[PDB]
């Protein structure tokens, strides 16, 4: 900063009326078109040999399983197991390997009934800290957003500091720039489309 | 950091000087727990006090409870980078 | 009468990484943030 | 009847109602002028965002507009365009970047890069040969993330100099930058690579040096004005119109822009 | 006298700084003091007229460049002679915009702590400050 600087720094706010809307907008046409991409092409069209909903083939599967209940035997990790268990836990991880694509996260079923591996069982635990995560990102953004605060992050910076340690004001005022213009922006998609 | 400092201040009363802390004493290392929002240091003076003294104040200890809800519910239980999933090799040891 | 000083020697400019917030955002931008501070150093050292 | 096409490209109001007021002044009528996004030939493009449609975007110094601090230099920047698509679609520029850290195919778009860079190349060596220059400078933004874009710049822009048998040294943007606007006389020709730093660099120069007007080599094949100040576009219009076949009017457009940079429209 | 020969390398791009860092204004006042320009002037008139006008050229064009890329780019559009009126316009109309944002205390203490960043003198943050306060009304 050494020097008397010709001009005085302002928020770089010149285009305040960044509407949230078109920006979340923005990011929605990003994002689909890098999915698209990464994806390939839609997978060819497969027509359904027979029509039944995923509910009514989960109810029909505990109609089958509700019946061989006192013929079932406790049987340990390590003895044989029982053709109804065999049933049982085919059924089961098929099912639940079908909500895990849909949305549905159980994450105490879905890991009885289909965490096997212990790669299995590392992915499960990375998908179980995503959902949250991401969850408690959006309670958070909820808060801030109700109280107004930049929706973007802010670093825990003390600019008064930044320009004495500096020797020009070029790259301080750059970094004022950058940072002033990620906590003015907004960085969250319509989830609605993504999903879609 | 006062609780540090109290601490300190403690040890060296009780071993070095062979006098016997008494709840006053407790109260104001609680006090000072509550005030830097520090609630895992309080629980572990609540058992002091409930062990050496006669309980604690129950203004404090429902205020260190209090505390720890803020950040319960605030993502800020534990540091984030402790809660980072790592590996064998993904750990850099500086 | 010995040697006053060279003015052609310059102090660099002793960059600072800056330092995020620990909350449940920077997490799971982690990675993005670390390349905007990586970015900023870079840009200091070379000056923009 | 003939057509000149405006195309606004971040320009304030201001700028494009006095290029058009200071057109209809001097043409008289005999050219229309039409407002359009794209073009190929006897277009002016106002404002500092780069138009759709443009690969090469170099400048010189205009001895008739020399200002007076920077009297005798002779350099020419040329910076590498590559192809633009919609604002809300991700740039090539970045694009070549990112889908590489995120494992995408970059094929195409490496393709797209590459033919890009030729092109530039090629005119930045012809106007080295032209000029008489035997080494070009390079300028590469240092940043870690612009690691895949200026590398591949890099290995084309030298391959192709090379095969034309110049040399070419490798540089930074901050040091190019403030070396170009206090001692330009060492450089000669000075390729920039396609990152808005260099941009700005480009439009600090064309500024820095009285106000003058970029030429922009398009895919179709031509050259188009671009300005992004009063002076700026004031020059542009008047290579434009003397591209057209109007010397006189081009002189007139010319003398105003020297005397009142800032309302050449009343003072012609 | 070795100060005003290495200044006028310096200048003449004959002598680069330790590091190859670029020669703006900064980097001149953090070594050869904030009026490095006034014993560069004086010094340069026991030197022939070539030198005396390269200096001359040199001084100016270090000048301009005590601005940023990014406002050159925006404000030099129209000449250099013309740069500073420029600047100083959009830098009010910025001031203006601000205190029509967010009051006027608020904005009175923002030009406050910018001029201590700034190296301002407190007259010319005075001036300012009343300046675009006029403006707007």
């Amino acid at each position: 900063i050494s020097g008397v600087s010709p001009l005085l720094y302002f928020p770089p706010t010149t285009t305040s009326t960044t509407n949230r809307e078109d920006q979340i907008n923005k990011n929605t046409n990003i994002a689909i078109q890098m999915i698209k991409r990464y994806k390939g092409e839609v997978p060819p069209h497969y027509t359904r040999k027979s029509s039944a909903t995923i509910e009514q083939v989960e109810k029909e599967i505990d109609a089958l399983l509700g019946g061989a209940e006192k013929l079932r035997k406790t049987s340990t990790d390590d003895q044989p197991m029982d053709k109804l268990t065999l049933m049982e836990r085919c059924l089961r991880h098929a099912l639940w390997s079908y909500h895990k694509e849909e949305g549905r996260y159980d994450f105490d079923q879905i890991g009885r009934w289909v965490v096997y591996t212990p790669e299995d069982e590392v992915k499960l635990a990375q998908l179980k800290r995503e959902v949250e995560a991401k969850e408690k990102l959006a309670a958070l953004r909820k808060r801030r957003e109700e109280e107004g605060l930049p929706g973007g992050p802010v670093p825990r910076i003390n600019w008064p500091q930044e320009y004495s340690s500096f020797i020009d004001r070029e790259p301080v005022v750059a970094k004022r720039i950058r940072y002033d213009t990620l906590a003015s922006t907004t960085l969250e998609r319509d989830e609605k489309q993504i999903e879609s | 950091s006062k609780f540090c400092a109290m601490m300190d201040l403690l040890e060296e009363m009780q071993h070095r000087n062979r006098l016997k802390p008494n709840e006053e004493s407790w109260t104001w290392v609680m006090k000072e727990c509550v005030k830097s929002g520090q609630f895992r240091l309080g629980y572990c003076i609540q058992q002091v006090m409930e062990t050496e003294c006669k309980g604690c104040p129950a203004d404090l200890v429902k205020a260190n409870e209090a505390n720890a809800q803020k950040a319960k519910t605030e993502g800020k239980e534990h540091p984030g980078h402790l809660s980072q999933q790592a590996g064998l090799f993904d750990v850099k040891v500086e | 009468r010995a040697d006053e000083v060279d003015y052609t020697n310059l102090p660099a400019p002793k960059p600072q990484k800056t330092v995020w917030d620990d909350n449940i955002e920077t997490e799971v931008l982690r990675k993005y943030l670390d390349g905007l501070s990586q970015y900023d150093m870079e840009e200091a050292k070379y000056g923009v | 009847s003939k057509q000149l096409t405006f195309i606004s490209a971040g320009a304030t109001a201001a700028v494009l109602q006095s290029a058009s007021a200071i057109v209809s002044k001097v043409a008289g009528g005999r050219v229309q002028t039409k407002t359009a996004k794209e073009a190929g030939r006897h277009a002016v493009v106002v404002g500092p965002e780069t138009p759709i449609g443009v690969h090469t975007a170099v400048t010189e110094v205009p001895k008739s507009a020399q200002d007076p601090l920077f009297s005798g230099v002779s350099t020419v920047v040329v910076r590498a365009v590559l192809p633009r698509a919609a604002p809300d679609s991700v740039q090539l520029r970045d694009a070549l970047d990112v889908y590489a850290s995120a494992g995408i195919d970059t094929k195409e778009e490496v393709r797209s890069a590459t033919e890009a860079f030729k092109k530039s190349a090629e005119v930045a060596v012809g106007k080295a040969k032209a000029k008489g220059v035997k080494r070009i400078v390079l300028v590469v933004k240092q940043a870690s993330k612009h690691n895949c874009i200026n590398e591949l710049f890099k290995k084309i822009s030298t391959e192709t100099i090379e095969s034309a048998g110049l040399t070419t040294e490798v540089v930074g943007t901050a040091a190019v930058a403030n070396q170009l606007i206090v001692n330009p006389e060492s450089l000669g020709v000075v390729l920039l690579n396609d990152v808005a730093a260099t941009e700005q660099i480009e439009l600090a120069f064309a500024g820095v040096v009285g106000g003058v007007s970029r030429v922009y080599h398009t895919v179709e094949g031509g050259k188009i004005s671009a300005g992004h100040s009063f002076k700026s576009v004031a020059l542009a219009v008047a290579q434009e119109l003397r591209e057209l076949g109007l010397s006189s009017e081009a002189d007139k457009v010319e003398a105003a822009a020297s005397k009142n940079p800032r309302a050449v429209v009343s003072a012609l | 006298s070795t100060k005003m020969q290495t200044l006028h390398k310096l200048l003449t791009g004959e002598v680069s700084f330790k590091n190859k860092a670029p020669v703006k204004d900064c980097n001149i006042v953090h070594q050869f003091g904030e009026n490095w320009a006034t014993e560069l002037s004086a010094y340069a008139k026991t030197l022939p007229a070539e030198q005396q006008k390269i200096i001359v050229r040199q001084i100016a064009r270090v000048k301009l460049t005590r601005y940023t890329v990014a406002e050159l780019a925006a404000y030099c559009g129209d000449g250099p002679a013309l740069l500073d009126e420029t600047a100083r316009a959009a830098n009010i109309e910025q001031g203006v915009a601000f205190v029509k944002a967010k009051g006027v205390e608020a904005f009175e203490k923002y030009v406050a702590e910018e001029s201590t960043n700034a190296n301002w003198k407190p007259e010319e943050a005075k001036k300012f400050i009343e300046d675009v306060k006029a403006k707007a009304k």
